[PDB]
């Protein structure tokens, strides 16, 4: 966590490499890591919560993921 | 789906010169036409048979790597798989897996035979460590005396 000289560390997944993570629309962040993908919001403060979760084809090892703003 | 009088009329519609020339040609009978048609079918049918289970070529998609994958597969569903876990209950976890789905879906027995020699070659890796570990042991040099 970033703010002016507070510089802080802190769910989401710990426990695979990520290959993208990105902003979508207002107040929304989607992470892809190889194995499955988290859609994250903010919830609260230091709370976050994921309302859908994806898998690839349906079991395999994301080869890479790309973004826009929206998409 | 073909019999000799319609894939004549796929001909015989165009005039085709290729099957025309069996007509033409004195080394050759205007009835050897349909033995032709009959053995390039039969020759298809073969290769086509051949090709689908069992490939003579080289660098295509035959099976083994299939085994390759379950074997890994069974490795991603659970790490370190139990040595008395039992294929019929370590198959409703990996029935989410497409991966199994793909060697499910060939031969049902090949699945459970993946999963003995899986698990078998985990029990005996767990032996060799138990066995050195044991060794280890007893090499330990106390020549207790008096």
């Amino acid at each position: 966590q970033i703010d002016n000289e507070s510089m802080e560390e802190l769910f989401k997944l710990s426990q695979d490499t990520t290959i993208h993570t990105c902003l979508m629309g207002s107040h929304s962040i989607i992470q892809v890591c190889t194995a499955e993908l988290r859609h994250i919001v903010p919830t609260g403060k230091s709370r976050y919560s994921n309302k859908l979760t994806w898998v690839p084809p349906a079991g395999i090892r994301i080869v890479c993921a790309t973004s826009s703003k929206t998409q | 789906f073909i019999t000799w009088q319609q894939l004549l009329n796929h001909y015989v519609f165009d005039k085709s010169k290729r099957y025309m020339a069996n007509r033409h040609f004195k080394v050759l009978t205007h009835e050897d036409v349909l033995n032709e048609y009959l053995k390039i079918v039969n020759t298809i049918e073969n290769d086509l048979q051949n090709k689908l289970n069992e490939l003579r070529l080289r660098n295509y998609t035959r099976d083994r790597i299939a085994r390759d994958n379950f074997k890994s597969l069974l490795r991603e569903v659970p790490i370190k798989i139990k040595a008395n876990t039992r294929w019929s209950d370590i198959y409703p976890h990996i029935k989410s897996d497409p991966r199994f789905l793909h060697m499910l879906g060939r031969n049902g027995s090949s699945c459970l035979d993946l999963f003995l020699d899986f698990v078998d070659e985990q029990r005996m890796y767990i032996f060799a460590q138990r066995s050195i570990a044991q060794q280890t042991l007893i090499d330990q040099n106390f020549e207790w005396n008096d």
